[PDB]
Order: structure tokens, then C-alpha cells, then sequence
RNA sequence: GGGGAGUGAAAUAGAUCCUGAAACCGCAUGCAUACAAGCAGUGGGAGCACCUUUGUGGUGUGACUGCGUACCUUUUGUAUA
RNA sequence: CUAAAACUAUGUGCCGAAGCUGCGGAUGUAUACUUUGUAUACGUGGUAGGGGAGCGUUCUGUAAGCCGAUGAAGGUGUGUU
């Protein structure tokens, strides 16, 4: 029973060769080379899967606090009077209503600062 | 002496950008009528209005 | 009419006749859903926020399908320890679609 | 339609063609000829006789007019080398690689 | 819903001029490097220049605190083997007042394309004119 | 050496002649690229081009931006120069 | 950076991890009743190393069967699980 390796080999090595498309040089010709960079590429994306969120929230957070600062406050009292008046809302939508509409924002600003005095 | 990585096929093709030829000085001698080197007799031996070799 | 609905652990925006993706439901595919969870409705310069909710304020969807993203794949390896790991991951989502905002 | 003329086997480097073949490309078939026909480099010899034999493979077995066509294609392919030995100093020998190309031309209106 | 990008195309500067008599300079350059890179409007993107134009007139006379005006140094390398190069706040002031706050707003941006183009925005002058009147400047009093 | 003609079911079955992969080397089209510093990806993300529908679609490219010093072996311990 | 953007003392907020909570999914062990089906609970970073369960490859029987010139194996793309 002689097993020859020519088919499933083949394959292998083409299926990781299909995967490096879009790279540079050796890093989409070779598979000694582009097994390293398939790799490498699926480490990366673990890793950016974590700090996606992380970047979305600092974005929302600097969207709310350039917000709040027409409206006479910085973020943190903002955020502690609406915490003050049982307001809910979460950062991605205030970070929305900011960038949208700029009179519930207001309206927003004013139930903090109520809830503040 | 000798290289310690080998080059890419970018490097070596950015290398040849300046080996491109170029065109010569032809002109038309119409007291011939044909295509002959600027400042050069003709391939039958004409130039300027004289004929060697008759 | 854009009202603010909760679902799935997070929070949507929406209007009427929105489609919009959340997290698997329990709901059948042809259902109509209710959310009477309301957190804000802004009907032009009028502008109802809850503390933590607006009591009267219905929001209506209905269920159209169930599905599943795209595939990930997760990959784990530990370099000069002789230690690799993958693995391959779809997400279930119901998707819904806006009918209509009460305020 | 192209008219084509293919010249398999040229013995010299695809390299070396490649540079006059880049001085014709895309040029009516007159200026082309005269190019080629007041070179100093050995390439144009054999790209000269690929041109010529495009242009009567157009007239003859097509029946086209020539003052009309151009050199829309051209390009040069690699052929087979020839493996040869040459005693160095000390003992030891080298490879050389005898190289040869294919001279494609397309003949157009 | 998603979070939006500000979009290039849409994004719109303005003009401003601040006066800088009798004022200290680190606690000016924080004010200009913030509305150089917008994050005063709620369409702020870390990837976009949303930034506003700046007007800096009497360059010359900002001020420093304590001892600054002799003791701090300004230096510089030539790339030469022994050319390092040395001058004062006092000396650099009242002869290239728009190197000094180049060097104490650029230390306070992003270091690559985006931060260098945010720092074209910033216009400083010596004087009291300036050049662009055709621009209609408003008075930013920062 | 080729282009027609002709044979043959087939001629990129034409004698280096079944099939005809990869490394390597060209020609053509689309997009990007000549004020900007590093394992060349990854997370975002504008614009353009081509398909398509009346799209919160598909395909290619990727300005700008956060993070980020190959693999194996041997070691107390390696981006390791 | 100088009545600080330093130091000491006090207070009110906020930011901040793959920690914890929320939502969706997979899996190990043990238990409870059907009597094999789900709940409940605790768990699920790993080198040397031990245990368990699988994919694909060539060949023999099943096979004088089943698919194939209305096109097999192989090669090259696309879509999907
Ligand atoms: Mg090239
Ligand atoms: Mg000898
Ligand atoms: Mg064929
Ligand atoms: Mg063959
Ligand atoms: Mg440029
Ligand atoms: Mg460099
Ligand atoms: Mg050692
Ligand atoms: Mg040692
Ligand atoms: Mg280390
Ligand atoms: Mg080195
Ligand atoms: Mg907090
Ligand atoms: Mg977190
Ligand atoms: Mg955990
Ligand atoms: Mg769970
Ligand atoms: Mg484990
Ligand atoms: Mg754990």
C-alpha cells in the first residue's frame, strides 16, 4: 500500500496560498513565507477583536464630551447627572444624538444639570 | 563583498528605470528622396548634393 | 420617529420601516414583537426621556428571520512552546423591522 | 484583427530584446522599420525580420493595406537554455547558461 | 445604527485670530493644538482634519513664568560632527517669534501626514496685521 | 522560425508532440503611488473604477488612522548581533 | 508647567483590563426525572507528559453492484456547509 503525497498536499499548501492574496512579494508566492504571515494575520485579528471596543467607547466618550462642553459642562459631570436622574441612555447612542441632533442633545444637558441642582 | 539578503524583484526593476534607448537623427534627403543618418553619406554613397563612388 | 429600544443586552435607535439585526430571539419568523421598554422618543423640538423609561411609548417589529454572520476564525499559538489552536465561530441573529413608534 | 508573426528561438537573452522591442511598440510600421533599420544593436536584426514577416502575413493570406497598420503588440518570452561548463581557477567549474527568446509581434490596423 | 465618520467633503474650517500680549505660552499652545484638531465639534475623527484656522498676532510678546526667559534652551543638531546648536527663549523671541510657538504647538500634535497637515492651519505673525482680511476672522478671545 | 491552405473527432494532438501544477519571467486593463521613516499585517475608514439593483448590495484598489520587533531549535532567559 | 500641570492634607466626580455584570453560542464532570432529554451546579491559560475522540490518503472484501463519451480521474476558478 505505497501512499503518494502529490494531491492532498497540493491542496494544502494551495488553500493557505489563497488566504495570503494582497500581500507583498514572497508573502503571497511562497508558502514557506505566507504561512508565517496567514498566521501572524489570525493572531492580529484575535488580538484587534479586543480592542475594537475599547477605540469605539474613546470616540463616544470624546464625541460627548466636545457635546457637552457647548452646553456648559464637561463629561464627567454630565455623565454623574445623568446617573443622578435614573437616565439610562448609553454612550453609543448619546455619541449618536450628538452628532445628529443637536437639540435633544440640549435637552439632554439640561435634565443633567437639573439633576446636578 | 557579497549581498546578505537577496533583492526583490522591485529594487531590481527600479535599478533598470534608466535603461531605455533612444531614437537616432534621420532625415529625408530630397534631392535622393530617401531616409538617410543626419550628416552621414547615404547607404549608396550620396550626400549634400555629390555622389562618390559613381 | 426615532426612538431609543432595548434588546439584547444593548440599545438601537430606530425609525419606522428600519431593518435592523439583534440577537438571537425565542420569537417565530412571521411574529410581531412589542417593545414597551422605552427610553427616549423625539417627535421634532418634543422630547420624552425616561427616568429609566416613558410609560406610555410602544414600539412594534416584526420578525422576518433568523440567520447567521459571516465566519470567523480564531487562531492561537504560542511561538517557540509547540503550541497551536484554531477554531471557527457564526453568530445567530433575528432580524426585525420597524412597524411603528407610539410616543 | 491582429496579424501575427512569431519568431521562436532567437539566440539572445529576452533581456537584451526587450529593450528595442519597448522602442516600437505601439508605432506605425514605417517609423518602426526605420527605427529598426538604423540600429547598432543585434536585437533589431531579429525584430526587423519578425516585423517583416507580420506585415506580409497582413497583406497576403488577410489582404489589408500597410500604410494603415501599426505595431499594436509586441512582446518577448523566455526559451530554453543550453547548459554549458567553464574551468575556472584552482580546480573548479562554472555553469553557464546559453539563453534564447520567442519574438512575438501583432500587426494591426 | 453605527458610529459615523466625518466625511472630508463635508468637514468645514474657519478662521480665527488670537492675541497673544501677555500671555503664557504653554497654556496658549494647549488651547491652539485643540481647535487644530477639532475636538471641540462633535464630529471629531481621529483619522480626519476637522480642525479649525488660526491667527496668532504680537508673536512676540508671549510670556514665560520664573526664570524661563534666560534659563530655557533651545536646541538644535546640524548633523555635522560636533554641531549642536544653542539658543535662548529670550534671544529666539525677538528674532524668530514664529519658531517659538512652530516648536511649542508642534510638540503637541500627532507626529505623522495628518499631523503635519494640521499644522499648515496656524498662521503667526509678529505684528499687529496680518495678511488675510479677505478670510473674515472672528476674535477667538482664548 | 512562422502565417495561410489541407488531414483528422481533436493541431495551445505538429514531432522538445497525452494531461500540463509551482517556483521564476513578460504583455494588457483598473485603482494606488514622487513632504514621507521600521517583521509590511491587523482593527477602522474616505475616494475612485466596474457590475448590478432602485441596495443598510457584489467585485478590485486603498488616501488617512490606533496597535504591532519573522519562524524553528536550544535555554534561567532570545527581535536578538 | 510657577496662587502649578510640583509638594502636603481633605472632598466630590470621572477614566481605566481579556477582572466582574448583561445578552447569544459551544463544551467537561456530577446530580434529578424521562428511562439517551433537558434542566441545575461547578468548571473549560498551558511546556515536558498522561488520557479521550476524530478527518483525510493508498490498497482488499461487499462489487459481474453503482456512477461515467449526454464526459472519469487530474488541473484551474466560483459559491456554499
Ligand atoms: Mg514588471
Ligand atoms: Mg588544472
Ligand atoms: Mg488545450
Ligand atoms: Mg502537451
Ligand atoms: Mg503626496
Ligand atoms: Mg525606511
Ligand atoms: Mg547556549
Ligand atoms: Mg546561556
Ligand atoms: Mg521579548
Ligand atoms: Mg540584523
Ligand atoms: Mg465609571
Ligand atoms: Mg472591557
Ligand atoms: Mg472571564
Ligand atoms: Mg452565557
Ligand atoms: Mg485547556
Ligand atoms: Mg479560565
Amino acid at each position: 500500500a505505497r501512499v503518494k503525497r502529490g494531491v492532498v498536499a497540493h491542496r494544502r499548501h494551495k488553500k493557505i496560498l489563497a488566504r495570503a492574496k494582497g500581500y507583498y512579494g514572497a508573502r503571497s508566492r511562497v508558502y514557506r513565507v505566507a504561512f508565517q504571515a496567514v498566521i501572524k494575520a489570525g493572531q492580529y485579528a484575535y488580538r484587534d477583536r479586543r480592542q475594537k471596543k475599547r477605540q469605539f467607547r474613546a470616540l463616544w466618550i470624546a464625541r460627548i464630551n466636545a457635546g457637552a462642553r457647548q452646553n456648559g459642562l464637561s463629561y464627567s459631570r454630565m455623565i454623574d447627572g445623568l446617573k443622578k436622574a435614573q437616565v439610562i441612555i448609553d454612550r453609543r447612542v448619546l455619541a449618536d444624538i450628538a452628532m445628529h441632533d443637536a437639540v435633544a442633545f440640549a435637552a439632554l444637558a439640561e435634565k443633567a444639570k437639573g439633576a446636578l441642582a | 563583498a557579497v549581498q546578505q539578503n537577496r533583492k526583490s524583484r522591485s529594487r531590481r526593476d527600479m535599478r533598470r528605470s534608466h535603461d531605455a534607448l533612444t531614437e537616432n537623427a534621420l532625415t529625408v534627403d530630397q534631392a535622393t528622396g530617401e531616409t538617410h543618418r543626419r550628416h552621414h553619406v547615404t547607404k549608396d554613397g550620396f550626400y549634400r548634393g555629390r555622389q562618390l563612388f559613381a | 420617529m426615532y426612538a431609543v429600544i432595548q434588546s439584547g443586552g444593548k440599545q438601537h435607535r430606530v425609525v419606522e420601516g428600519e431593518t435592523l439585526k439583534v440577537e438571537l430571539l425565542k420569537a417565530e419568523s412571521g411574529a410581531t414583537i412589542t417593545f414597551d421598554d422605552v427610553l427616549m422618543v423625539v417627535n421634532g423640538d418634543n422630547i420624552q426621556i425616561g427616568a429609566p423609561v416613558v410609560a406610555g411609548a410602544k414600539v412594534t417589529a416584526e420578525v422576518i428571520g433568523h440567520g447567521r454572520h459571516d465566519k470567523i476564525r480564531i487562531i492561537k499559538m504560542r511561538r517557540r512552546k509547540h503550541y497551536r489552536k484554531q477554531q471557527g465561530h457564526r453568530q445567530w441573529f433575528t432580524e426585525l423591522k420597524i412597524t411603528g413608534i407610539s410616543g | 484583427m491582429e496579424v501575427t508573426a512569431k519568431l521562436r528561438g532567437a539566440a539572445i537573452s529576452a533581456q537584451k530584446a526587450r529593450l528595442v522591442a519597448d522602442l516600437i511598440r505601439g508605432k506605425s510600421v514605417a517609423h518602426a522599420l526605420n527605427i529598426l533599420n538604423f540600429s547598432n544593436k543585434k536585437a533589431a536584426v531579429l525584430v526587423k525580420k519578425a516585423l517583416e514577416s507580420a506585415i506580409a502575413n497582413a497583406e497576403h493570406n488577410n489582404s489589408l493595406d500597410v500604410d494603415d497598420l501599426k505595431v499594436s503588440t509586441i512582446y518577448v518570452d523566455e526559451g530554453m537554455s543550453l547548459k554549458r561548463i567553464m574551468p575556472r581557477a584552482k580546480g573548479r567549474a562554472d555553469r553557464i547558461t546559453k539563453r534564447t527568446c520567442h519574438i512575438t509581434v501583432k500587426v494591426g490596423v | 445604527m453605527k458610529t459615523l465618520s466625518a466625511k472630508p467633503a463635508e468637514v468645514q474650517h474657519d478662521w480665527f485670530v488670537v492675541d497673544a500680549t501677555g500671555k503664557t505660552l504653554g497654556r496658549l499652545a494647549t488651547e491652539i493644538a485643540r481647535r487644530l484638531r477639532g475636538k471641540h465639534k462633535t464630529s471629531y475623527t481621529p483619522h480626519v482634519d476637522a480642525g479649525d484656522y488660526i491667527i496668532v498676532i504680537n508673536a512676540e510678546q508671549v510670556q514665560v513664568t520664573g526664570n524661563k526667559a534666560l534659563d530655557k534652551k533651545y536646541y538644535r543638531h546640524t548633523e555635522f560632527p560636533g554641531g549642536l546648536k544653542e539658543t535662548n527663549f529670550e534671544k529666539l523671541v525677538a528674532h524668530k517669534p514664529e519658531e517659538i510657538f512652530e516648536r511649542a504647538v508642534k510638540g503637541m500634535l500627532p507626529k505623522g501626514p495628518l499631523g503635519y497637515a494640521m499644522i499648515k492651519k496656524m498662521k503667526v505673525y509678529a505684528g499687529s496685521e496680518h495678511p488675510h482680511a479677505a478670510q473674515q476672522p472672528q476674535v477667538l478671545d482664548i
